């Protein structure tokens, strides 16, 4: 009745049985490794039958949202009001070291488009306007012959799986953003104009691309549907913590032996996370000095916290970070800490549609204050007016960019401050 | 009938249905402070300062675009509102250039009015501050785009009054240039009203640059002859001379809008 | 580049001639009928992708005329260009480098391939190379930022790269031939140095599950 | 955009002559009723101080904003002019 | 052919043109659904 060994993922729990590109990612190896294996009949049992299996799995949202996609969905489940129902997939994936959009897309494009395909059954879904980074070019490319082979199978298009469903799936390629990566900021990015979050609330609900209700879904979510709905919702939910359940790409790198991306279990201690599939942190845990383990808007934590932590969203949350996209990455002692983020802060900076102050005065001002931080040319009052200004961002912007780049600065400065403290009169004995 | 019931701080007030917290707290006397909502102008919600936080929820709710529901005694004095308009303005202080003594918005100034009352008493930026190239549409308006607060008020009144695509918002960041990217000159017969609408010094009538300040003008009140319509307007006088016309507000006939000839 | 207003350039003017060849017409029916009709100013971000397939870059002469062609204000357009990062107003070199230097890279010593491609080029970051060959600047992360510091010409990216064979990508670049697209070390798809800690037995194919109907 | 101003009554009088002085430029007057604008609560008092000194009276009345019904949702529509491309 | 753990399998992305996205889209025309009537020829119409 409880798997508490939550760690050192198996074979079979990985969704998707080709995530390193092995058998083959087209449809050749598709059907080998499972998919397009009764999707018509997945559609034909009824929307409300996966909305079931989904509801009685409850897949977070592993896009750094953590919302059960059950009642996501099930809030769209209803008969269309006239506009026609789309499905949007988000493939941005400007995550600093998150890599599970691309090890769907590039080594089993089927598999996101299986997603899609039993999703949109549930969504009443006619077209999806799936979306890639355009830093992805490669990757739309090859999900673009992929997504031929399924349109004239007649497994996806006219009748969709021989099935009435005239379901077709159209591809947009980015064009570089961070903030496109949100729901709110991709919508109108698809909609052909300027890549800014909207602000709330309407809903993908009602409105959306051209006013259309859109279900937005991270490709992981979406790609792991297929086995939510191949097995049910006990294979999902046996696997993983409460709520936090199933399998994420974990996307180990930064500071480790063998940087990497595996699909991993949740609720796995962070030891055994880069010991068993990464040979270790390098220079072991003694010289690891953090970790970020969930990504970018997922605070950073000290040594005298790592060891066993369980990446579970509820053990992230007493942990003072979060699940993120689990793109863990590590600096080592030899990291500054302060230079460590030095870069994310500014790359939130680059990334940042303005059209909020809070955002658009803010990560900017962060980046100067933060400049003379690393420098050391501040005083010991500095730090607590970083902590103020941060907090006055947070919950203050219209999207969660600026509260995706809140959290990592905030977690630094109630974890490391002595260390902040420390670098700041080595300046003032020197540049005296 | 269908109306549905909400409070303010207390005392109870009926609403519209999809009423926004704005035109909520407006019946009972109350002006959110604002500075990227117009009320005949579409809504933007970018400028953050009408936040107001309501006990029970622990978001701040954006105000302007806010539906209300039944049940919702909007907290405006609350502290956390307080702390969130306060944060808020530094925020679009920051960057502003320190031109107050050679801005012609000084005494009229949206930003000095909102700082004066909702607003702290000294600053905490110990950097280099942001600086934008001027730009030129027109020897009629002055455009000193350094002082813009990017409250897009520009471009949505030419995009859906004025039925004109000269504005825009280039850039990614802090940068956010607001202009035509390619010089451009505003040829709206309404183009003059954008000098009204924009909050801050950033468009500024360019015959009135620096011929008088607002709190010496003994306003009156006249029409517009120009044209056939009778724009209600308000003079600016000034030690018995005329200074500038000003569009006054009456809704059916001008709202608050001149044209060009009459400004 | 840095710039958001326009300056008219003598060569970067709207006089600057451009057009499309028969099949680019095809490309940009074939981009306008994904989305809906009354609703086609959304294909605006994909032409501007192509556009600077034909050109090289961005010229300011396409984005009115991509304007008048998409029925678009020319306002509009002119905000999708100068958005978002890859469309580049200013004309730029063939081999259109992207270094990644974003933490997760930096971390793994992002600075290393950086100096050393400096070194080679003498050119420094952002401007073009002497003979408007390679153009070296620091963006943000590709988005697969897991491997050794990792870098992206044009449409052609590399990952798991080391300060010793950046200085081999740019020599058969230099030379005109194509180097190898994809992680340089052992990483054939994103596997460890020690080999692969998962899928070791072969996947399940159809069969499971099968609730009652399924 | 603030409104708190408008929620008062005056009694502002016409304009007479504001002729130049011979030397610096002085708008010299000689109406002493000028800068004497009163502040009233509502209209029926404003006239009851009209008549008591025997002042004849101009009133107008308040012009009260129209409703402001306005929808975030409206700017993102499918066959509504209201579709709004400028935030 | 096998599952092979030691194999990319992705050669197509090395033999990919620069104009791949917008081929892949010119020859995606047939099995196309009628894109929903949104009444006006233009968000503007
Ligand atoms: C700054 C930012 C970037 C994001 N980037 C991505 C992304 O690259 N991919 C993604 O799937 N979701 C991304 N998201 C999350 C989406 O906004 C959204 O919550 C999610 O895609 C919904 O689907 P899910 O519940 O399955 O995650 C991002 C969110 C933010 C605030
Ligand atoms: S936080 Fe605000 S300003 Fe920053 S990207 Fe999001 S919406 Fe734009
Ligand atoms: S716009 Fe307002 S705050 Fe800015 S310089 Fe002018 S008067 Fe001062
Ligand atoms: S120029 Fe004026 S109206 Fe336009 S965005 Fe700036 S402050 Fe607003
Ligand atoms: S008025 Fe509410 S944010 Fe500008
Ligand atoms: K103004």
């Amino acid at each position: 009745p409880k798997k508490t060994s939550f760690g050192s993922l198996k074979d079979e729990d990985r969704i998707f049985t080709n995530l390193y590109g092995r058998h083959d990612w087209r449809l050749k190896g598709a059907q080998s490794r499972g998919d397009w294996y009764k999707t018509k009949e997945i559609l034909l049992k009824g929307p409300d039958w996966i909305l079931g299996e989904v509801k009685t799995s409850g897949l977070r949202g592993r896009g750094g949202a953590g919302f059960p996609t059950g009642l996501k969905w099930s809030f769209m489940n209803k008969p269309s009001d006239g506009r026609p129902k789309y499905l949007v997939v988000n493939a941005d994936e400007g995550e600093p070291g998150t890599c599970k959009d691309r090890e769907i897309i590039r080594h089993d494009p089927h598999k996101l488009v299986e997603g899609c395909l039993v999703g949109g059954r549930a969504m009443g879904a006619r077209a999806a306007y799936i979306y890639i980074r355009g830093e992805f070019y490669n990757e739309a490319s090859n999900l673009q012959v992929a997504i031929r082979e399924a349109y004239e199978a007649g497994l996806i298009g006219k009748n969709a799986c021989g099935s009435g469903y005239d379901f077709d799936v159209f591809v947009v390629r980015g064009a570089g953003a961070y903030i496109c990566g949100e729901e709110t900021a991709l919508i109108e990015s698809i909609e052909g104009k300027q890549g800014k979050p909207r602000l709330k609330p309407p809903f993908p609900a009602d409105v959306g691309v051209f006013g259309c209700p859109t279900t937005v879904a991270n490709v992981e979510t979406v790609a792991v549907s297929p086995t939510i709905c191949r097995r049910g919702g006990a294979w999902f939910a046996s696997f993983g913590r409460e709520r936090n359940s199933g399998t994420k790409l974990f996307n180990i790198s930064g500071h480790v032996n063998h940087p990497c991306t595996v699909e991993e279990e949740m609720s796995v201690p962070l030891k055994e996370l880069i010991e068993k599939h990464a040979g270790g942190v390098i220079g072991g845990w003694d010289n690891l000095l953090a970790v970020i383990p969930g990504g970018s808007s997922t605070p950073l934590i000290p040594k005298s916290v790592c060891e066993t932590v369980l990446m579970d969203f509820d053990a992230l949350v007493q942990a003072q970070t979060g699940l993120g996209t689990a793109a863990v990455i590590v600096m080592d002692r030899s990291t500054d800490i302060v230079k460590a983020i030095a870069r994310l802060i500014e790359f939130y900076k680059h990334e940042s549609c303005g059209q909020c102050t809070p955002c658009r005065e803010g990560v900017d001002w962060m980046n100067k204050v933060m400049a003379r931080f690393v420098k050391g040319d501040a005083r010991p009052a500095e730090i607590d007016s970083l902590w103020e200004i941060s907090k006055q961002i947070e919950g203050h912007t219209i999207c969660a960019l600026g509260d995706g780049a809140a959290w990592p600065v905030q977690g630094l400065i109630r974890h490391f401050r002595p260390e902040l403290e420390e670098r700041m009169q080595q300046f003032a004995l020197q540049h005296q | 009938s269908n109306l549905i019931e909400v409070f303010v701080d207390g005392q109870s007030v009926m609403v519209e249905p999809g009423t926004t917290v704005l035109q909520a707290c407006e019946k009972v006397g109350m002006q959110i402070p604002r500075f990227c909502y117009h009320e005949r102008l579409s809504v933007a919600g970018n400028c953050r300062m009408c936040l107001v936080e309501i006990e029970k929820a622990p978001k701040v709710v954006a105000a302007c675009a806010m539906p209300v529901m039944k049940g919702w005694n909007i907290l405006t004095n609350s502290e956390k509102s307080k702390k969130a308009r306060e944060g808020v303005m530094e925020f679009l202080l920051a960057n502003h250039p320190l031109d107050c003594p050679i801005c012609d918005q000084g005494g009229e100034c949206d930003l000095q009015d909102q700082s004066m009352m909702f607003g702290s008493d000294r600053s905490r930026f110990l950097e280099g501050k942001r600086a934008v190239e001027d730009k030129n549409i027109g020897p009629l308006v002055k455009t000193i785009m350094t002082r813009c607060i990017q409250c897009t008020r520009c471009i949505r009144f030419a995009s859906e009054i004025a039925g004109v695509d000269d504005l825009g918002t280039t850039g990614r960041g802090n940068d956010m240039q607001v202009g035509t990217y390619i010089e451009k000159m505003f040829m709206s017969e309404l183009s003059g009203n954008i000098i009204d609408i924009c909050p801050v010094g950033a468009l500024t009538s360019k015959p009135y640059a620096f011929t008088a300040r607002p709190w010496e003008t003994r306003k009156t009140e006249s029409i517009d002859v120009m044209d056939a319509v009778g724009s209600n307007i308000v003079v600016s006088t000034r030690t018995g001379e005329v200074m500038r016309i000003l569009p006054r507000m009456h809704e059916d006939i001008n709202e608050e809008w001149i044209s060009d000839k009459t400004r | 580049g840095a710039l958001f207003v326009h300056r008219d350039t003598p060569e970067n003017n709207p006089d600057t001639p451009f057009d499309f060849t028969p099949e680019n017409y095809k490309r940009i029916e074939a981009i306008v009928k994904n989305y809906p009709e009354g609703h086609k100013a959304a294909a605006v971000l994909p032409v501007l992708d192509l556009a600077q397939r034909q050109n090289g870059w961005l010229p300011i002469s396409a984005m009115n005329k991509v304007a008048e062609i998409l029925q678009v204000p020319p306002m509009r357009v002119y905000e999708v260009a100068t958005f978002y990062t890859m469309y580049n107003r200013k004309p730029v070199g063939k081999y259109h480098i992207q270094v990644c230097t974003t933490t997760p890279c930096m971390l793994r010593n992002s600075d290393s391939i950086l100096e050393a491609i400096q070194k080679k080029l003498g050119i420094k970051v952002g401007e073009t190379t002497p003979d408007k060959l390679f153009t070296l600047i620091e963006v943000e992360c590709l988005g697969a930022c897991v491997n050794a510091p990792m870098v992206q010409i044009n449409d052609n990216y590399y990952e798991d790269l080391t300060p010793k064979d950046i200085e081999e990508i740019i020599d058969e670049l230099k030379a005109g031939k194509i180097p190898k697209p994809g992680p340089r070390s052992g990483r054939f798809s994103c596997e460890p140095a020690g080999g692969l800690t998962s899928l070791t037995e072969p996947p399940k194919g159809p069969g499971f599950g099968v609730q009652a109907g399924l | 955009s603030g409104v708190n101003n408008t929620k008062k009554w005056k009694m502002e009088f016409d304009t007479r002559e504001r002729w130049e002085n011979p030397l610096m430029g002085w708008s010299s007057t000689a109406d002493p009723l000028s800068n004497l604008v009163l502040t009233f609560s509502t209209k029926e008092d404003a006239v009851a101080f009209a008549e008591k000194n025997g002042w004849s009276f101009d009133v107008e009345e308040r012009k009260v904003p129209k409703p402001k019904s306005k929808s975030y949702g409206a700017n993102f529509s499918w066959n509504k002019r209201t579709r709004v491309s400028t935030k | 052919e096998p599952f092979d753990n030691s194999t990319y399998r992705n050669l197509q992305h090395h033999e990919y043109s620069t104009y791949t996205f917008l081929d892949l889209n010119v020859e995606l025309s047939k099995f196309r659904m009628p894109q929903p009537s949104s009444g006006r020829q233009s968000p503007r119409h």
